């Protein structure tokens, strides 16, 4: 899985 | 129209206000406010999800 | 050049049918139909279904 | 996975 967008 | 968006991976929240769901799910679009950061419906919970994690789907 | 990614593996049926796994990135060479789609992966090349992938950008 | 569309 990608890494989560700038949270 | 209602749009849905698919599940690509499972994704575990590290954060409160945000939706837990795995691979498969179909979740319901809310909105898109924040480009990364979309806002949906899996059953009776809702929260914001990354949007690279799905795919549209209805 | 555009890609998709597959959302399940596809077996194809028949030749010239293009196979892939859940999470393969396909290359886009015609979509011209709406069900069945061209493209490459690796040295590969087929069509496929397109409601098996999904803009991979 | 959904049906294969016809060919």
């Amino acid at each position: 899985p990608p890494p989560v967008p700038p949270r | 129209e209602t749009k849905f968006v698919q599940a690509l991976f499972d994704f575990n929240p590290q954060e409160s206000g945000e939706l837990a769901f795995k691979r498969g799910d179909v979740i319901t679009l809310i909105n898109k406010d924040d480009p990364n950061w979309w806002e949906g419906q899996l059953n009776n919970r809702r929260g914001i999800f990354p949007s690279n994690y799905v795919c549209p789907y209805n």
